[PDB]
């Protein structure tokens, strides 16, 4: 992956989000 | 004066695509949740294989566009979704979730090899070259009906129980200088790994031998120097953040889901006896077949052991010193790492040419 | 099974066309060739893939029946080779061109040629 | 259907003595059972779980055992305040369908 | 170590519905399962159903299906029970219950069944006076 | 394919013939459970008795035509003359108002006498 | 005009085979149908597949089919290996193998006839099949449709209803000597029970019989010019089996005389019937009679809807009569498999040019 | 069915006999 | 495939005529499965044991045909004897004996003698 | 002027050799040893067996050089080696001896043999010989074909076959050559001389063969011998000549023991131109027949054990003489016990491709 | 089998020996 | 029956091995199996291993595997022994024991387990002095 | 494993003698009690757990089956003060293990 949701959590750390597998990963 | 002639049995071929049948030697008398699925949807192996080397011929393979990879990544999704029954499975469609609840027994789970044969009227090519940088013509090919076994394993950030090259550590990538495409190292030797749970609480220490890791990690940093400016000192770093799945080295073993904090393996900086890892056994994971979360039963009583060979790994650049940070996550592109040397073609034994006849 | 004869046909690519033809003529001929319960579901799934190649074989021996010459391998008929199909000096073909790349040369005309090769049949007896 | 039956129906025993309790199951409940102590108008209390362990803040004079389809608990030295009701319920079947016992009466003699 | 103040006494009508509260406070919330059990006068306790906090996937007893529903909200930390189509006979004393389930938020879950922490019960009655 | 082999009737020889010509080449047209290990097999045997039972039929024809000189060829005609006493019809309208649909009923009892005569007549080239 | 030879023209030759069952049996219960149908036939074919046709005028004939006898031997075996009567008296000197003749369960099942390697089956999907004649629409299929083996007389029960009207099927018509077949579009539940002496009450839904034979008068008066009012008459007489409706139900053999169903004449709450069991029945499987065991003890109930009847006229000159009858066993399926025909592919035909 | 005995039976009702399959029917 | 032999024991001429003519209990559910497949494994082999031959004959000029004759002279060394007592009073079983250790020779000539009509047709 | 042609379809055989396959009707729930091996590597029998006669087709069989024998003499070995596990399996290689010794867990088991059918694979036939006078070598003037052979019983014995399938007309004599003093005679019986021997409820037993039959069934056979010798030179039957223990006895298996019935009382008769008993002792140290070596099994079981099966064959041996002749019994080469059951069969391959010289010219 | 040893024992009794089965017989 | 006579007592040092003899007379030799048993003072008996004289196949206890051998000789009617990797504890007395087995010379063998005929004993001492 | 009872029995003369040696599991019929006065060579008295050796007084007889066995003497004697050991020989391959013995005194 949920990209929009994947962005929301990496934003709380100061990084962008990017999809990479039903799997969310921070930039 | 010149007339058309026709020949049957002429060596021509063209690229195509079909539906291969997975062939492997099952047993059908066990109950392990791999041999069952193997004996219900496969074919007894070919006893004596068939191989024909060609000469004065070149062909251009392309590992990042193959089709076999897709059929494999669907077939073993079938395998899994039939084998491991989760006690409660969740999935959005979206978001309108939909739980489920069935039986949830405990089962054995050790993977076996699985070939990939091609139906009558087609063929599979190979690249016996040992310098293949992923793309471009391979001037040493050879035909075969079907290939060597491929133990289908899943694990993130470190390929395990795989096959390896034989001359030098190689580095293949989709498009370097794009910063958003994984790469695929591949060792020439297995850095073994003892990883197990004792007989107290749910916790496992993952022993890996030193002086065979750093010895087999020096070769890597040298190979990176070539494809780069042979300067600008590089380093190995921790994960970057996100979901728990990508920020560790998770996999399955004997039926449980280990999560080893491999933060103490990528920390060296390279200018021009034992190690242990604190694994856990979680019980609510993020599925990879689809989007959603699973949940299984608490772990089993006795001792659990499984040893494997780290025969490759996934990295990611960071857009100077250019340290590297093991990531990965996606599970599709850890079968390219053992399926790049194959391409499927279609025979066409029928041609014409001009000559002089009746 | 019969499925090996196709790889046999393909084995000798990358060569000159004359040796290709000779090797064809000889090699097509030289290439003639719960335990017992679990041979009750592994029979079918292993007896389909053998009566599926026999079919695909006949689906070829049919075509050569149409074009006058069936049973023979090196067949030649009486349609004039029009020069608009990528003409070239004859010895610039049978001496320096592998079969594969030669297919590329006319891989767009193979339906024009296949078509005409039919009417030349029923127009040979009358 | 898994069913639990009480035995005995009532146990009225004198203080300073030992009293025992049993619960009978219909089929295999291997290692899933608990025992609760119900007071007059008060919330019950957890004493045993897993049929062989004890909770926090428990006097050791409580203990249970058994397997198969029968499980037994005994109390060795009653006190003037340990007169209450007692239940047994199992949690073995999944999907969750957790049966509940019927109880047992206990009072001074 | 969480204290579960159940709802106050209630008196309702036949056929109606009801929504009961159980305020949890004392520790983190989503590490705890929950269960609602009821007791009729003189009669033993009656297991009604279970709810999981980290997944929100409840279940219910066979002979009580359809006309009952459990729900919790992780923001207000209350477990709402609802029961449909009441009667004058089924009115009894209901109980809120919970248990510690492990280090949930990091993907660990023990999935126990018994009930350790209890409230003080609730009074539910249907009458004509 | 016999829907096409017999679905071009009525129309004169042209339509059916020129359809079957290319139809020759146009011949081109799982939760595995341990329970049905005696349902699918005994059902799988049937199809595998169908496909094979046609390949046998085919080869049994292409051998028959082979003894009438021409084998493989769909519409063949060879070096033997055919009689005139065979219920002599007009030598002009034999291709418009004299067709299989009128032949078949007339010749529903004339097959064996025809299939006989022709193979007997081939032997002129067989003496040498 | 000379003779050419081709390969591929789609041409049939109606012919005959020895087809094979498809019986949805169960094999763990112990009755008679559901054990014969699992030792001498095959389970259903999971995903049967079908093909339609076009422009295909196909001339059937329902008194000249030959998928018949295949049922008329599977069923004689079904009878021979199931209801083994005590004194199987067979007039050749009526020798008889007298067997252990015990009580056994009973109920029938749906059976399916399928076509072997190298043939087809061609329906007649129209709903105006007068009995013969060019049927202009047909399918192709492997197996038959749903069919159950009812064996009775004067009343043909448990058959798929027709849809539009009650079409009538004659040898040709008006020979007064051929068992007419008729078929409803409407179901009327039947129910005869034995309460708790060898006798029972056979009972119909009454007042429904009234509006279902008010339906038929239209269709008779479709073959006939609406005039000279007609009616039903009683069974004229013969054997008792003829003038009765006899069958087996629950394992024992009913004889219910339903005279209370024909009392009317059509201008322009039930009935009890002497439904008497017996131990002396004349066999249909061949010529003879058998001798069974004394009737059962307790309660056995019958519910079996009639969806087809049999009439016959009278040679007189006026008025006309329609009395129940029939009886000839084969009729029970000529009303159930009248629309099916097994033809054999054959792709080779010559055509002069 | 036995046609003769069928005929022998029906006439005694005033009727002719004929077979109905394996059964005797009076006309 | 095994009943083709029905005419074995008849003499040569009758064999020619007849070859032209012939050119013109819960186990009872198992027991009819592992003895059904043991048939298809015989036919689907007879077909392939056939496609090879009709291809082989497609080398000595004559494919398809049954009684093929050609233009190779018959050497003296191959048991030259009275023709009349060869096609009258001998069964193939006996003839195959007397010609056994020469078969591979004749199978060579029939290719060479075919190469004439190969190259010499468009001469 | 005589040119060669090529026909296609001529009936021709060429004897060959392949790997046949079982056909035995097991039960899958019993747990003796035969009925649990035959259900592991064999297949249920043929439901509708098909046979076809031939006409005017002579054929040259031969018994002493067959090639189905080995294919059975290996299956039987692989049956025993998985069945009777000894306690000490002494196996000398010694090609001073390095005699190894393996020891295992050796329990007691049931042992009774069921008939085994050999069938032909996909692409070969099997030619019976329906005659009744086939001496053993030469043409058989009547020949059929069949897929699976008749019911063979995997029996093992010495000096006396057991449960032997019988002939029809007489008591014949099949010899390798005859008059060579070095080859085993083989006999057969038109009638079964039933034999009863058991140990009652001290490890010994008595073997009883109905008397006055042996005398009359040694009267039939004694005739056919003089059919090959000049109506004189009186013949008799003598004691064993002596040797290893297994030869100079009648040994077999029965229920799980290894009996030894001293058959010195049956061959003392001399022929010019109501019961009898044998002292059957059990042993526990045998020279295995599968190879060179010795075994050592358990001591016998407690209760009563009984075995009765009709005798249908003998094995004899001559003496170099010049008079008179004597036939002291013997045997031992366990191959002989099938050359008396597979004596009328053959496996061949069909090859349809015939040439012939006639008068043709092909253009 | 051991043919040598066969000839030893059989000679020790006054008779010739000959192999005849993993089996030893003195003729 | 037989008459067993063990050898004389021995005195040895660590590191070496040991060898004894138990001359069995009074019967045929190959008809008896034998077993060597030892005892340390003030302790219980200790079965070590059995040897079948006719098959020349021995056996050994689970806690002496590979460091001790037994052997006999039917040419001289004597039975030997040798234990290897000497220690200090091996100071003890050793006993010769046999049992009857039937006329095994014709291949009947009862395969008994116990011991009926014994010697007199053999004491050995292993230490520095 | 051989468990005996008692460790060392002390009984007055003229009385009976009843020892007990118990095993782990099924030793069906292979037990042997040995007699030895100290300073001698031990002796066989019982084999098969139900039979008497040669030259033995008839008061020497035991009983039992399964895993429970008891030697039974009804009358003590002057020469019955010695060691008594139990031995089993049931399992195969042969792995024979004794117990611990028992002494008798006044
Ligand atoms: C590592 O690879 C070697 C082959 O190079 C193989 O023999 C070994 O079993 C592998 N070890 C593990 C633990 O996978
Ligand atoms: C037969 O019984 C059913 C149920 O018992 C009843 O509904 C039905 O009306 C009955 N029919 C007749 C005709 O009595
Ligand atoms: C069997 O008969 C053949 C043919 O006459 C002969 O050659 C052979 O010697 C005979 N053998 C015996 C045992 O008599």
């Amino acid at each position: 992956x949920n990209l929009h949701f994947c962005q929301l959590r990496c934003k709380s750390l100061g990084l962008l989000g990017r999809c990479a597998x039903t799997y969310c990963a921070c930039v | 004066n010149l007339w058309v002639t026709v020949y049957y049995g002429v060596p021509v071929w063209k690229d195509a695509e079909t539906t291969l049948f997975c062939a492997s030697d099952a047993k059908a008398y066990e109950t392990e949740k791999h041999n069952v699925w193997a004996t219900h949807a496969c074919v007894p192996t070919d006893p004596n294989p068939q191989e024909i080397h060609l000469e004065n011929v070149t062909e251009e393979f392309n590992m990042w566009k193959n089709n076999m990879v897709e059929q494999m990544h669907t077939d073993i999704i079938s395998l899994w979704d039939q084998s491991l029954k989760p006690c409660v499975k969740l999935t959005p469609l979206c978001c309108n979730t939909s739980a489920i609840t069935q039986a949830c027994p405990k089962v054995s789970f050790e993977p076996i090899p699985i070939h990939y044969c091609a139906p009558a009227g087609f063929a599979i090519l190979k690249c016996k070259d040992k310098k293949f940088n992923g793309t471009g013509p391979c001037p040493s090919v050879s035909t075969v009906q079907c290939t060597h076994g491929i133990k289908p394993v899943v694990s993130t950030q470190l390929l395990l129980n795989g096959s390896l090259a034989e001359e030098e550590v190689m580095i293949r990538s989709e498009n370097i200088t794009n910063n958003a495409k994984n790469i695929l190292v591949q060792f020439n030797t297995p850095v073994q790994i003892n990883c197990t749970r004792p007989n107290d609480i749910r916790q496992a220490h993952c022993n890996v031998s030193k002086a065979t890791w750093n010895e087999t990690l020096g070769k890597v940093v040298k190979q990176l120097r070539k494809h780069f400016g042979n300067n600008t000192i590089i380093r190995f770093a921790n994960s970057s953040g996100g979901d728990l799945e990508v920020t560790t080295h998770s996999f399955n073993c004997g039926g449980e889901f280990f999560y080893c904090n491999t933060s103490g393996l990528f920390n060296s900086t390279w200018i021009s006896d034992s190690i242990t890892l604190p694994c856990r056994i979680k019980q609510i994971i993020n599925m990879w077949q689809r989007i959603g979360q699973a949940m299984y039963a608490p772990p089993i009583q006795g001792v659990i052991r499984c040893v494997s060979n780290i025969t490759g790994l996934i990295l990611t650049r960071d857009g100077t010193t250019e340290t590297f940070r093991p990531g990965g996550g996606d599970m599709r592109d850890n079968w390219r790492s053992e399926l790049y040397k194959y391409k499927v073609v279609k025979i066409e034994p029928l041609g014409v040419a001009p000559t002089r006849c009746k | 099974g019969i499925g090996a004869v196709f790889l046999g046909f393909l084995g000798a690519a990358g060569s000159t066309m004359g040796a290709a033809s000779m090797t064809l003529t000889v090699q097509a001929r030289n290439l003639l060739s719960q335990h017992l319960l679990k041979l009750t579901v592994w029979g079918i799934k292993q007896l389909q893939a053998r009566v599926l190649a026999v079919e695909r074989y006949l689906r070829d021996q049919q075509l050569l029946g149409i074009w006058g010459c069936s049973g023979k391998l090196i067949c030649c008929t009486n349609v004039p080779w029009n020069s608009s199909w990528s003409n070239r000096n004859l010895s610039e073909i049978w001496d320096n061109m592998t079969w594969l790349q030669w297919d590329k040369e006319i891989s767009n005309y193979t339906q024009i040629i296949y078509g005409l090769l039919e009417e030349s049949q029923n127009q040979q007896e009358k | 259907d898994i069913v639990m039956t009480q035995s005995p129906a009532t146990l009225s025993v004198s203080p300073g003595e030992r009293a025992t309790l049993s619960c009978r199951a219909s089929e295999s409940v291997s290692s899933d059972l608990a025992w609760y102590q119900q007071k007059p108008g008060q919330a019950p209390r957890l004493l045993i779980y897993g049929a062989s362990t004890r909770a926090t803040g428990v006097p050791a004079r409580f203990s249970g055992s058994g397997s198969g389809a029968e499980f037994t608990l005994t109390i060795s030295s009653l006190q003037s305040e340990d007169f209450a009701v007692y239940y047994c319920q199992q949690y073995n079947n999944w999907p969750p369908r957790y049966t509940f016992g019927q109880g047992t009466r206990l009072e001074i003699k | 170590e969480v204290q579960l103040v159940e709802s106050g006494a209630e008196v309702k009508k036949p056929g109606s519905s009801v929504k009961v509260s159980c305020k949890a406070s004392g520790d983190t919330f989503i590490r705890y399962s929950f269960t609602w059990v009821r007791q009729a006068p003189g009669q033993g306790l009656e297991w009604m159903g279970r709810i999981i906090t980290i997944l929100d996937v409840a279940h219910y007893a066979p002979h009580l299906q359809g006309r009952v529903t459990i729900t919790a909200d992780k923001s207000t930390s209350t477990v709402y029970l609802e029961l449909r189509n009441l009667r004058s006979d089924d009115t009894a004393v209901y109980f809120c219950a919970g248990v510690y389930e492990g280090e949930a938020d990091e993907g660990e879950y023990d999935n126990n069944g018994f009930l350790k922490h209890w409230g003080q019960g609730t009074l539910v009655t249907v009458s004509s006076a």
